[PDB]
RNA sequence: GGAUAGUGGCCUACCAUGGUUUCAACGGGUAACGGGGAAUAAGGGUUCGAUUCCGGAGAGGGAGCCUGAGAAACGGCUACCA
RNA sequence: AACGGGGCCUUUCCUUCUGGCUAACCUUGAGCUCUUGGCGAACCAGGACUUUUACUUUGAAAAAAUUAGAGUGUUCAAAGCAGGCGUAUUGCUCGAAUAUAUUAGCAUGGAAUAAUAGAAUAGGACGUUUGGUUCUAUUUUGUUGGUUUCUAGGACCAUCGUAAUGAUUAAUAGGGACGGUCGGGGGCAUCAGUAUUCAAUUGUCAGAGGUGAAAUUCUUGGAUUUAUUGAAGACUAACUACUGCGAAAGCAUUUGCCAAGGACGUUUUCAUUAAUCAAGAACGAAAGUUAGGGGAUCGAAGAUGAUCAGAUACCGUCGUAGUCUUAACCAUAAACUAUGCCGACUAGGGAUCGGGUGGUGUUUUUUUAAUGAC
RNA sequence: GUCGACGUACUUCAUAGGAUCA
């Protein structure tokens, strides 16, 4: 006997048994509760919104360093303070203080990167295909 | 579903008698804001 | 294999092949039954009446030497116990462990064993009312079981 | 090497009563001949009763924890 | 306590091929379990056997050859459809044309393709290969 | 007995004390209309199905009706709630 | 020659009634075929009669669309169910297939496997036995109604006869009984052993105690040590061994009582009564709580001496609760083989514990012997 | 109140072994 009922008449406990034991798999309970997005990012969203709070590297001295690609933006839902990478320096200049920025996922400790700027794509504007609104 | 939260109850003030009424006979075996909850605790 | 022990003991009579009488014994069918009688109406129960016939006048098997088991010859005969044997004995043992609790309340090993023996009257009592050998009302009862060992 | 089919008397004899190949008592009866009445009495090998010889109510056996010992000055034969 | 006498046979078998013994004892005996080692007979697997009557279930003293690589009980015994007969061959057999599934249909106990041929269908009481 | 197109505790009067349940009743949750179907998979399985067809229910929420073979209708009526 | 499917025979046919047709069999006559007149099997239809399922085979059913899939030059294809062939003229013609679909319900062939019921106070089966007490009622009663007769049928009660008259093993499953044992298994009484502490008496006189060295401590009112006693409460050394017993925790002085138990022996008895087990219950080391008793030793807590020296580095003295017990709570352990229970099988060897069998073995019984021990 | 326990979500530390050659 490997510690299972195989009656043929046992089809009720293998059932109740399974049950029971689904429970244990943290997939299934985070599937079934509805905690699945508690570890996502940005809280079940793929993108968020956020203001640019000031631009980090702005001031260091080596160019295109990965400092100066950091902006410190503040996330709208819920008002937290996280770090934002921007493609290039060339793209931080149309970042400034206090516009709206669609962040997506990605210097350790930054995994965000910004995808929008006042609602227009950056890599459309570092293309020169667009102009912020302002 | 049955006493899930709705957009505007009040429009619906009917529709939520009745969940009411369902709920006294269901239950009735068993009767035979978290600032507001914590204020009355550190007030006692 | 003993239900309610470790123990896996086989120590156990081996009927022998040969289904008929022993050439040796020469008496009659019949003068057998009336000594399974006789011994009945003394009082004995089947077990004994079969050990005294085994033993003392080479009835090997009454099955064998009369064709009928000794329980059978004596309900034949009116001689039938109210219960059966096997469960007046467990019910005898039973009184007695619990004669012997009243005055002794802190031997609780024999309150163990009077577990035991109870739910060994349990199982075999639900057998025999299956059977319809006990009426299906009956119920082995702690206060009252003296009187049915008497 | 042995045949199971067709085993030694021997080895038969030596294996247990319910080990066998057809499982069989080691018992056997006796004809007991009473010292003082000199009739004969069928006694169980194993008897767990003191058989008594009805007409002398003498014991012929008594009951041991395996055979049963005979009475001393008790005629036997194996029946 | 004892559940499947039929269990107890074919693994006694299987043991004593392991071992290398030119016979084996079969202890209880049965209907079943005589028709299983017919069929193990008529495709060679096992040789001679020689049932032994003592008056209760009885005994069986069967003769080895070698030939047996297995044998087993499928337990429960499954309701086998004509359709299903081919996944428990995949699933039992080494190999497609190696072995038998041996199943007691309506018709008696035989191998599958018997069962195939016959078209007949229903448990499944072990494998032979 | 009443009522219904009609069976029926559907309701009434009088009677009994019954009925379901560890083979899971009852209560709770459901980001629950059900199915034909969709995806994946070697097979067992797992998930999806408001959504071209079928059936059910609703016409802001409860309640009640006229007409008519057919509606408790709402691109019909009356009251109450918003 | 292998494979499958049907029939018979072999002690093996469902029973009964009615109806329909009629084979074959006997026979006349005319040529294996027709024909006269009997007999009417088989088969079919219906009424009574009737153990119930599980399982599997086959057939219907499971809308269309969708999926798979046959045909077709939508210019190819995704698709669609179209289309194709002649043609001066009137026209001809192939398709729109097929498979799948679980469970439940229905019909059907199997009879392996697994259940279920039957004859035991016979209240049993059968009948051309024989009698009753009942109910029903076709035709003939011209017709209707009522009664009666005969008759038929159903049921019931007796009677007679027929019959092989009716009960499967007894699992190296389980329970029960019996016999002689076995155990540091359990409860209640009882007996003893020194030892520890204390107290009395007793002889002696400077230390005793503890440290790595000291000091708190006791001490000429006699300490420590010595001898004769006495009291109290615990615990059972050596024998003592992973050996024995118990479900586990656990169990070790003698004797008695009470019940319980495994194994072994049995040609005793019952006859599947069994394995595992949510719910539920009994016990559950040590510590611990409630209320009495006891309180020798050791001793959490608390106090106090010393706080110098690293192998002897946490030591000393007093010691509350506890340790013990009675009546109840608590229910935890490395509660360990870090290893579920039941059953089967797969090697040799010699040690040990309990029982049993065998020996013409040693010893004892010191009369034999029989026991006991080897 | 840089409070305790729990639940949830994450981060981090433990990877080299044999043979030849210099
Ligand atoms: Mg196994
Ligand atoms: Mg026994
Ligand atoms: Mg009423
Ligand atoms: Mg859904
Ligand atoms: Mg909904
Ligand atoms: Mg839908
Ligand atoms: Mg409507
Ligand atoms: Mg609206
Ligand atoms: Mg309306
Ligand atoms: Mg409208
Ligand atoms: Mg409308
Ligand atoms: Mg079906
Ligand atoms: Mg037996
Ligand atoms: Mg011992
Ligand atoms: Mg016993
Ligand atoms: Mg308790
Ligand atoms: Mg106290
Ligand atoms: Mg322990
Ligand atoms: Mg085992
Ligand atoms: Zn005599």
């Amino acid at each position: 006997g490997k510690g299972k009922p195989r009656g043929l008449n046992s089809a009720r406990k293998l059932r109740v048994h399974r049950r029971n034991n689904r429970w244990a798999e943290n997939n299934y309970k985070k599937r079934l509760l509805g905690t699945a997005f508690k570890s996502s990012p940005f809280g079940g969203s793929s993108h968020a919104k956020g203001i640019v709070l000031e631009k980090l590297g702005i001031e260091s001295k080596q160019p295109n360093s990965a400092i100066r690609k950091c902006v410190r933006v503040q996330l709208i839902k819920n008002g937290k303070k996280v770090t934002a990478f921007v493609p290039n320096d060339g793209c931080l200049n149309f970042v400034d203080e206090n516009d709206e920025v669609l962040l997506a996922g990605f210097i350790p400790g930054v995994r965000f990167k910004v995808v929008k700027v006042s609602g227009v794509s950056l890599l459309a504007l570092w293309k020169e295909k667009k102009e912020k609104p302002r | 579903g049955t006493y899930r939260k709705r957009f505007n109850e009040k429009a619906r003030s009917g529709h939520m008698a009745k969940l009411k009424e369902l709920k006294r006979i269901r239950n009735k075996q068993f009767t035979r804001s978290k600032v507001s909850r914590l204020k009355k605790k550190r007030l006692d | 294999g003993r239900m309610h022990s470790a123990g896996k003991g086989i120590s156990s009579s081996a009927i022998p092949y040969s289904r008929n009488a022993p050439a040796w014994f020469k008496l009659s069918s019949e003068s057998v039954i009336e000594q399974i009688v006789k011994y009945a109406r003394k009082g004995l129960t089947p077990s004994q009446i079969g050990v005294l016939l085994r033993d003392a006048h080479g009835v090997t098997q009454a099955r064998v030497i009369t064709g009928n088991k000794i329980m059978r010859i004596l309900k034949s005969n009116g001689l039938a116990p109210e219960i059966p044997e096997d469960l007046y004995y467990l019910i005898k043992k039973a009184v007695s462990v619990r004669k012997h609790l009243e005055r002794n309340r802190k031997d609780k090993d024999a309150k163990f064993r009077l577990i035991l023996i109870e739910s060994r009257i349990h199982r075999l009592a639900r057998y025999y009312r299956t059977v319809a050998v006990l009426p299906p009302n009956w119920k082995y009862e702690s206060a009252t079981a003296s009187a049915l060992v008497n | 090497v042995q045949d199971l089919l067709h085993p030694t008397a021997a080895s038969e004899a030596r294996k247990h009563k319910l080990k066998t190949l057809v499982q069989g008592p080691r018992s056997y009866f006796l004809d007991v001949k009473c010292p003082g009445c000199l009739n004969i009495t069928t006694v169980f090998s194993h008897a767990q009763t003191a058989v008594t010889c009805e007409s002398c109510s003498t014991i012929l056996c008594t009951p041991t924890g395996g055979k049963a010992k005979l009475s001393e000055g008790t005629s036997f034969r194996r029946k | 306590t004892r559940s499947s006498v039929l269990a107890d046979a074919l693994n006694a078998i299987n043991n004593a091929e392991k071992t290398g013994k030119r016979q084996v004892l079969i202890r209880p005996s049965s209907k079943v379990i005589i028709k299983f080692l017919q069929v193990m007979q008529k495709h060679g697997y096992i040789g001679e056997f020689e049932y032994i009557d003592d008056h209760r279930s009885g005994k069986i003293v069967v003769q080895l050859n070698g030939r047996l690589n297995k044998c087993g009980v499928i337990s429960p015994r499954f309701n086998v459809k004509i359709g299903d007969i081919e996944k428990w061959t995949a699933n039992l057999l080494p190999a497609r044309q190696f072995g038998y599934v041996i199943l007691t249909t309506s018709a008696g106990i035989m191998d599958h393709e018997e069962a195939r041929r016959k078209h007949v269908s229903g448990k499944i009481l072990g494998f032979v290969y």
